[PDB]
């Protein structure tokens, strides 16, 4: 139970077209070995951004990963209706791998 | 395309054991580590452990060392996770998630819901 | 250790900025944006282990050879200050080339930006080794004629700086430009044919051969051609794809030809200095 991942905000609701920012803080340096996942209702999670800033195959350019050391960020530019769901950060720098508590994002 | 296909849901009694199947296709099975993830209802994700199909080695998160056991059947390209001495806290969706060199997860199973219920005795 | 754990990956799952040789099928380091992980990976087996250690050991070897060259007794030279500056310029080219080389191969898998930065330094390192090798060579060969010595010193610098400029261009690093890179660095080394013909036209056929330069320069030209041929055609992994992922692939053999080529060049110019010391520092002929 070594590296604690702190996601913020826990939840938020924004309108389509706006920009949101989810932050993650690690209890120890994770050397950019961070990933973000989006999870839809009743569905399995899907990788958005990996290695802190690398945008995964198939993911829109609206998603952008940023940060270093212990402070990472996920920015969703121009929100779309399909962006509702739970967002999770994850560290793969040290075992055991840990996830953030998640961020519930509602779209108005 | 890569696909991770898990076995169907389980509704079991407390103290029972379950084996979650993870059929892996669309790639060379032994090339990547397979990880197991738990998600308790309305909760975040918890890494249970990782498994190396080439070496056969496993690394478990201490929290689940006495609960989960990872096995493999390389010839059939499938990962397994056996859950021991089931309890109401073990009611969760369990996922297999595949690594790509490092433990970020590009590929995920659909999830197996395991329900520990004492409704029938 | 539990930190920065990784497994090798096949070629197909690599990002585009890492897919440079499709005949190295497995054993690749995955993208890992940690200098701690990249430097720790020097102690791991992957496509880049041999590339890293050939030039890591070669780098400490020329550094040790250069320190010992500087502390050689001044009594064993004709002009110890200018002789050590011309050898030192060669050592500076060799050490920088091998340092930029093993650093690039170590931090290559870090990120796209880091790999772009160190590939530009890696390429530039080959131009510095080539320009720097001309300096003691022109020095001893045109020991009596200063004007052609200085003209050739200019030429190799103008050409070398042009290779450093072109090796800054993003298209130059793409796998399709592999033979362009091989031709650019090959032309740079093989441009020594000009001061060679000037030297044999002036000094004589007997004079150039007897003093071992002709044979030694044919060996150097062979290592240049043979080294550029393996590198450009990806031999032998082109013939045995998947068998040369870790040992003896083209880039690995090329790395060996760079440290060997720099050692036969050093041995050559080091004999030229022994000969100059045997005859003294004037002109009677
Ligand atoms: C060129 C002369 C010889 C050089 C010696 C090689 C240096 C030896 C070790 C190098 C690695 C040191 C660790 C370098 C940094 C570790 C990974 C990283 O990027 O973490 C920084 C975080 O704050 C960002 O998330
Ligand atoms: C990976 C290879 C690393 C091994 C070391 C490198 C090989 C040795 C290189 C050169 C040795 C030539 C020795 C002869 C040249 C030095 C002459 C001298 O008088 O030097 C004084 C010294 O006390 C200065 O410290
Ligand atoms: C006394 C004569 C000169 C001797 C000293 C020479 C030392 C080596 C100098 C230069 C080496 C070539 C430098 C070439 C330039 C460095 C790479 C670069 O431009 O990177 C930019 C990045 O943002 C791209 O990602
Ligand atoms: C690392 C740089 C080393 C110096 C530059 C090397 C560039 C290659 C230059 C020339 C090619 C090889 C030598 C070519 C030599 C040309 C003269 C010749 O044909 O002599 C034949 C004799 O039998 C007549 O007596
Ligand atoms: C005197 C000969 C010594 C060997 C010199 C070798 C370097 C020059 C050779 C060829 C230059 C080709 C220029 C054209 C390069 C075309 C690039 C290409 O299509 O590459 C295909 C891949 O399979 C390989 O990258
Ligand atoms: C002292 C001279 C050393 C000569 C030995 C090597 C001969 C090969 C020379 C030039 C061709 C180089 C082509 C490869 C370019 C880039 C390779 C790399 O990134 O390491
Ligand atoms: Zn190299």
């Amino acid at each position: 139970s070594d590296i604690q991942m702190t996601q913020s905000p826990a939840s938020l609701s924004a309108s389509v077209g706006e920009t949101v920012t989810i932050t993650c803080r690690a209890s120890g340096n994770i050397h950019n070995f961070l990933a973000w996942y989006q999870q839809k209702q009743g569905k399995s999670p899907q990788v958005l951004v990996y290695n802190a800033k690398t945008l995964a195959d198939g993911v829109p350019s609206r998603f952008s990963g940023s940060g270093s050391g212990t402070q990472y960020s996920l920015k969703i530019n121009s929100l779309q209706p399909e962006d509702f769901g739970s967002y999770y950060c994850q560290q793969f720098w040290s075992t055991p791998y840990t996830f953030g508590g998640g961020t519930k994002l509602e779209i108005n | 395309e890569v696909l991770l296909q898990q076995s169907g849901p389980e509704l079991v009694k407390p103290g029972a054991s379950v084996r979650i199947t993870c059929k892996a296709s669309g790639y060379t099975f032994t090339d990547f580590n397979m990880d197991w993830v738990k998600q308790s209802p309305g909760k975040s994700l918890e890494w249970i452990g990782d498994f190396n199909p080439n070496s056969g080695g496993s690394i478990y998160n201490q929290k689940f060392k006495d609960k989960a056991t990872f096995t493999v059947d390389k010839s059939s390209s499938t990962a397994y996770m056996e859950l021991r001495s089931l309890t109401f806290e073990d009611t969760a969706v369990y996922y297999c998630a595949r690594e790509t060199g490092t433990a970020w997860f590009a590929y995920w199973g659909q999830g197996t819901l395991v329900t520990v219920s004492a409704a029938g005795g | 250790e539990f930190e920065g754990r990784w497994r090798v990956i096949p070629h197909d799952v690599l990002p585009d900025w890492l897919k440079d040789n499709d005949f190295l099928l497995h054993g690749h380091r995955p993208p890992m944006p940690s200098f701690r992980a990249c430097f720790k990976s020097i102690f791991r087996i992957h496509t880049e282990t041999g590339n890293i250690w050939t030039h890591l050991l070669g780098c400490v070897f020329f550094l040790c050879l250069g320190i010992f060259y500087m502390f050689r007794p001044n009594i064993s030279f004709v002009a110890p200050l200018q002789e050590k500056v011309v050898f030192g310029l060669f050592f500076l080219g060799a050490i920088l080339c091998l340092s930029f080389s093993w650093l690039f191969h170590t931090v290559y898998c870090h990120s796209e930006g880091v790999s772009r930065l160190f590939s530009k330094l890696d390429y530039s390192g080959i131009a510095l080794l080539i320009m720097g090798s001309f300096v003691p060579w022109l020095y001893y060969s045109f020991y009596c004629n200063p004007q052609p010595c200085f003209i050739y010193l200019i030429v190799i610098c103008v050409l070398g700086i042009a290779a450093i400029i072109v090796s800054q261009w993003d298209m130059f690093a793409t796998p399709q430009y592999r033979g362009v890179r091989a031709g650019v660095f090959l032309g740079l080394g093989l441009s020594g044919i000009i001061p060679t013909l000037h030297y044999v036209i002036s000094e004589g056929f007997l004079k150039a051969a007897t003093i071992g330069q002709i044979g030694w320069l044919m060996l150097m030209a062979s290592l240049y051609i043979t080294g550029a041929a393996l590198y450009a055609a990806r031999i032998p992994e082109r013939f045995f794809p998947g068998k040369c992922d870790i040992w003896f692939h083209s880039h690995q053999l090329f790395h060996i030809f760079v440290v060997a080529g720099a050692f036969v060049h050093f041995h050559g110019v080091s004999n030229l200095q022994e000969f100059r010391f045997m005859i003294g520092g004037g002109c009677s002929e």
